[PDB]
């Protein structure tokens, strides 16, 4: 399903509104300041993932391995680079119950690489 | 705008004043520049969140901070000869400003401690069968300064339930002595 | 304030410095050993990269490939600027060009005499 | 012959840079203007070894000990460039890293 | 705020000390030392005013 | 009502006003100029929907 | 109001009053052996 | 405030021995030697001399309300 | 018992801890390590208890009932705890540390507030630090408590 993001008008930049057209019976992206409308490529208006099954990895940033404060690990080498010593922490992020889960980081510069076991 | 996606901001006392590319040696440079007591002066604070890219540092007034030892990849900066000048302190005029200015101390408040890792003491610094950390930057200069004026008075506190440390705490401040030598006039 | 009073302070220094001395400021207890008696241009270098502008970083007596470092200017705009390096001959060695990085006093142990040569401009070169 | 001679005066001590000739000394200066004379009548040298190690200056009736710190930041080849050959012929004598901070 | 709505940043602990400041004998006198200024040059305000409105000259030290 | 709104109680006025008059009044009008400055990353979506109803109380 | 505002609040609604099983009021329910 | 006349556990004359105890500390003498060269074999008394701070050397710094 | 929470640990780690009905997996490993740690200090002060004489002088001011208890031996002679602040471990006062000289999310007994020294054996600084907060939750209770029961 994935999320639908926002999108704004081609004159006025503000953010285009979900329209009906009944004459053609398909979906628009019209702007309720100026007068634009657009033909959507998606057909969805909204999503809610109540699940929150959302991948920390992506949330992660390679920068984090440069914490002197983080353990490091040299059991997990990188997929990526084959470096040895890799950084590892838990989710900490709100609205994750199982949050004993670890992340690795590579902390070879320039690889970032980021993984989870 | 499209910049601030992968830069890191920068806060000067509370004010975003701009983004950087790379805040990694940016932080190596401003640390350099306040441990040779150049333009930064050593009580200024300078944090870096890596996880959220701010830099924030701080010069007001009113951050409670303490001295630590810097440590270099694992050994202290606090080498012999510092140890040697400050023994003949009163001949030399090696004072702590000397081991301040030698980068060998560094001020560290509390918002900088949480980018800190600490050794309790240089013993930590030692490579060990399983290595806890092995990526220290401070040492404690000694635990005991944890205390304060009256607790800095019991001794063996760590050999006492720590309601016993706070009531004499409070009755070394009741206890007879001389308050002060000019007490004739 | 007056001259003839500056005159005698200033030569005052230039004989007292000679004299006999046994003892210390603050505790006369430390005996003295030994005495060392007092333009310039001094590139520095980075200690990253660590530049060899002598033979002595190279850990060499002389130089091996040169026996003449005849410091020679960058170009006509550039007096203090100028471009040391280690190369009696024509050879694209290290090209040294000591740029322009404008107190930093030297001296020397000049036959036991008195005199002075503190620096002009402190120049540092890179690997250009 | 060759040895590290370098030291860093302050501001308030800067010694000459030439030996001290009458015909190339002046009066142009005058507790405002006690430290003003000073510059130019006190500010050759004598760096005194002791025993202990350290060194201390010597221009005149007071002594102001020296602390020889040895740096590893500015490692700049000193050199006397003398207006003679090409363009300065530094000549090749020690490299300044140890400074020496006078100081009362 | 959406950092912290969304849960990708922690909310902020109200006890951290690295969120305090300890106002010290300065900045407490200085406290002091504006608002009494400040009274200070309102008074000179009504005074100097009672005197110019007559069209004649002052003096700042009474 | 539909969605959570982001609201701003500056001082001296004894009401809550929305983020979006905010940034309006100081000279910011088209929306993507207002998220321009509140998102970062228009790659995140999360963000977006949840701004979302604080640009639907200030058209 | 227009369609898809409406199916967006019954939405919202439906999400949180909409009451499949069990009672109101009563958030979480354990089930055990007392020992005592 | 000044080294005290008896020892306050057992009465033994510990005034007439802190000068004698400095004179054998400057004599390079350890603690512990000092107040075996002053006969001071109970460690009550040992506490006494050890323990004490000679004040009224610097009450001594002040001059008096009468010259 | 240290073995025993780093095993937890590990699995908690490498998602082999499934959680236990009626609480969430922090709350199950929380219950397994406070478990570990609890037996631990029941079985040292069992052994403790077990190592006193007839002549011990503990034991016979808490074998009167005169005052003391067993666990106050257990604290003198094995072994002092765990701390808590308000029914918990150590908290997170730092980002993810409870002190700047542990690593981050490090949820071992000795970073979280396990004394594993004796009073006579003498607290270390970290321990020392823990013990004082959990001592001033005792002192903040009784001086708060009062007003609400007085009234
Ligand atoms: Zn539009
Ligand atoms: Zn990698
Ligand atoms: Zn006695």
């Amino acid at each position: 399903p994935g999320f639908v993001g926002i999108r704004f008008c081609q004159e006025c930049n503000n953010m285009l509104y979900p329209k009906e057209d009944k004459e053609n019976r398909i979906l628009l992206y019209a702007c309720r300041n100026c007068d634009y409308q657009q033909e959507a490529d998606n057909s969805c208006i909204y999503v809610n993932k109540i699940t929150h099954e959302v991948d920390e990895l992506t949330q992660i940033i390679a920068d984090v391995s440069q914490d002197p404060t983080l353990p490091r690990t040299e059991d997990h080498p990188c997929q990526k680079c084959g470096h040895k010593e890799a950084v590892f922490f838990q989710s900490h992020s709100a609205r994750a119950e199982d949050a004993m889960r670890l992340y690795y980081v590579c902390t070879a510069p320039h690889c970032g690489h980021r993984w989870t076991e | 705008p499209a910049a601030i996606a992968d830069a890191t901001k920068i806060f000067v006392n509370g004010c975003w004043v701009g983004i950087h590319k790379d805040p990694e040696q940016l932080m190596n440079t401003l640390r350099k520049l306040r441990r040779q007591m150049d333009i930064i002066v050593s009580e200024v604070s300078m944090i870096r969140d890596i996880r959220e890219r701010e830099i924030r540092i701080y010069t007001d007034a009113g951050r409670i901070c303490r001295p630590l030892l810097i440590v270099e990849k694992q050994k202290l900066l606090l080498k012999k000869r510092h140890i040697d000048q400050l023994k003949e302190r009163e001949y030399n005029n090696y004072s702590w400003q000397d081991l301040v200015a030698s980068g060998v101390v560094e001020y560290i408040d509390t918002l900088e401690e949480e980018t800190v890792m600490l050794a309790m003491t240089p013993d930590d610094l030692q490579e060990k069968e399983v290595a806890y950390c092995s990526t220290y930057t401070h040492c404690e200069i000694h635990p005991s300064m944890i205390l304060g004026v009256c607790a800095s008075i019991i001794p063996f506190p760590d050999h006492n339930q720590s309601p016993r440390n706070t009531y004499q705490s409070a009755m070394g401040k009741q206890a007879m002595g001389v308050y002060i030598t000019n007490f004739h006039v | 304030k007056d001259r003839d009073s500056q005159i005698t302070a200033i030569e005052k220094t230039f004989e007292d410095a000679q004299k006999s001395i046994s003892q210390h400021y603050s505790k006369p207890r430390v005996t003295p050993v030994e005495v060392m008696p007092v333009s310039q241009a001094m590139i520095r270098g980075m200690m990253d990269e660590e530049g060899n502008q002598f033979v002595a970083y190279f850990l060499p007596v002389e130089e091996t490939l040169k026996k003449r470092k005849r410091d020679q200017e960058e170009e006509m705009d550039y007096a203090p600027d100028d471009v040391y390096d280690y190369k009696i001959a024509r050879e694209y060695n290290w090209n040294v060009k000591n740029k322009a990085s404008k107190f930093f006093i030297f001296r020397e142990g000049d036959g036991v005499y008195y005199n002075e040569l503190e620096t002009r401009v402190r120049l540092s070169k890179r690997r250009a | 012959g060759n040895d590290l001679y370098f030291v860093k005066l302050p501001n308030f001590l800067s010694v000459e840079p030439r030996p001290f000739d009458p015909q190339y000394y002046e009066d142009e200066f005058e507790e405002e203007g006690r430290t003003r004379l000073k510059l130019k009548v006190e500010n050759n040298a004598r760096i005194v070894k002791w025993s202990d190690g350290s060194m201390s200056l010597h221009l005149g009736n007071e002594v102001f000990d020296v602390y020889k710190a040895p740096l590893q930041g500015d490692h700049n080849h000193l050199f006397i460039r003398q207006g003679t050959g090409l363009q300065g012929q530094a000549v090749f004598k020690t490299k300044l890293t140890f400074r020496p901070h006078s100081t009362d | 705020l959406l950092l912290a709505a969304l849960g990708r940043r922690e909310l902020d602990d109200r006890d951290h000390y690295g969120n305090k400041r300890l106002d010290l004998a300065g900045p407490l006198l200085a406290f002091l030392f504006r608002g009494m200024f400040k009274n200070l040059l309102k008074e000179v305000r009504i005074y100097a005013q009672k005197f110019i409105d007559r069209g004649k000259d002052f003096n700042l030290e009474l | 009502a539909i969605g959570q709104r982001i609201v701003a109680t500056l001082p001296y006025i004894k009401q809550e006003v929305p983020i979006i008059i905010v940034f309006r009044a100081l000279g910011f009008v088209s929306d993507r100029d207002i998220l321009e400055h509140i998102i970062y990353d228009f790659e995140d979506p999360e963000m977006m929907e949840m701004v979302k109803p604080s640009l639907d109380e200030a058209f | 109001m227009d369609d898809d505002v409406f199916l967006r609040c019954i939405e919202s609604n439906m999400l949180t009053d909409m009451t499949l099983q069990g009672i109101e009021q009563i958030s979480k329910v354990y089930m055990h052996l007392p020992q005592t | 405030m000044i080294i005290p006349v008896r020892c306050f556990t057992c009465g033994k004359i510990v005034g007439n021995k802190w000068e004698a105890y400095l004179g054998l500390l400057q004599a390079e003498y350890t603690e512990g030697d000092a107040l075996d060269a002053l006969g001071l074999k109970r460690y009550c008394c040992r506490r006494m001399l050890l323990a004490h701070v000679d004040l009224i050397e610097k009450l001594l710094n002040y001059a008096p309300l009468e010259k | 018992a240290k073995q025993d929470v780093i095993e937890v640990i590990e699995k908690a780690h490498n998602n082999e801890l499934e959680p236990t009905p009626g609480n969430t997996l922090r709350q199950t490993f929380e219950n397994q390590v406070n478990r570990i740690l609890n037996d631990a200090r029941d079985k040292t002060g069992s052994s403790a208890q077990k190592s006193l004489s007839e002549y011990n002088n503990f034991k016979s001011m808490v074998v009167s009932g005169a005052k003391g208890s067993k666990i106050n031996i257990s604290q003198v002679i094995a072994v002092v705890g765990q701390q808590n602040v308000e029914g918990k471990r150590i908290p997170f006062g730092f980002k993810h540390r409870t002190l700047p000289h542990f690593i981050k999310d490090d949820y071992g007994p000795e970073s979280r507030g396990f004394v594993e020294n004796s009073y006579l054996a003498g607290l270390t600084p970290t321990e020392f630090f823990f013990h004082a907060m959990g001592g001033r939750e005792g002192l903040i209770d009784t001086a708060v408590k009062t007003a609400e029961t007085g009234y």
